[PDB]
């Protein structure tokens, strides 16, 4: 059991890498106003799931 | 008074067509990467070769 | 034809102004996407389509 | 309930050939600077997934 | 409950009729280079996991 949550966390591990790159590459164009400031909301919040998943 | 008009107007025209002529190359360029990355998308064959033409 | 030549220059200038605000609005359009492939979101081909814009 | 997991995994035996194929039908573009790096993280994360799985 | 799986396996054996008539209706197409091979293993996948289910 221990190996299967063992594995099942190296997931989340790597959609948390997804949304933080996503994340990061959202806000480095939007210091030159990105896309409304509606997927910053749309990129930050889904770091918080992955962080608390 | 005519040929003051018109030799203005030629002039004008002759600046049109050097603008003209930029525009029309960088769309070749623009058109011609589209082109080759569509072509790699055939080098696993994404598409179809009619897309390509 | 006076009358005519007289509402010309008036269209004329109507149209100049326009294209230049149409001016403006794609060239910070073109800078959008080029601070966007910066960030590396999108392919390059969209930058050369803004260009050619 | 072995049978039952012997079947389960062949499904993902599966999955994880889509995932692959797809990732390195995509850097093979993605040498000519395909889609951006962003599919690439659209892909290689997904196998990440599918391997976890 | 022998009698809710008896049902329950007869969605399945509907979905994997389903699943491989696109995939001969694919493949029939496909001689002549249907919409690449993206598709084709769109629709191997998809069997087999009906297959395995």
């Amino acid at each position: 059991t221990l190996m299967e949550l063992r594995a099942q966390r190296q997931q989340a591990e790597a959609e948390l890498k997804l949304a933080r790159v996503t994340y990061s590459r959202q806000q480095r164009l939007a210091q030159t106003q990105a896309v409304s400031q509606q997927d910053l909301d749309n990129a930050a919040t889904e770091m918080a799931v992955k962080q608390a998943q | 008074r005519s040929v003051v008009q018109t030799v203005r107007s030629s002039f004008n025209n002759i600046n049109a067509s050097i603008s003209s002529i930029n525009a029309y190359k960088q769309a070749v360029v623009s058109a011609q990467s589209s082109l080759d990355a569509m072509e790699a998308g055939y080098s696993v064959g994404t598409r179809t070769i009619v897309d390509v033409l | 034809n006076t009358a005519t030549a007289y509402f010309n220059v008036l269209n004329a200038i109507d149209v100049l102004s326009y294209t230049q605000a149409q001016k403006e609005a794609i060239y910070r359009q073109l800078d959008q996407t080029t601070q966007r492939f910066n960030v590396g979101l999108v392919a390059i081909t969209d930058v050369q389509n803004a260009r050619a814009q």
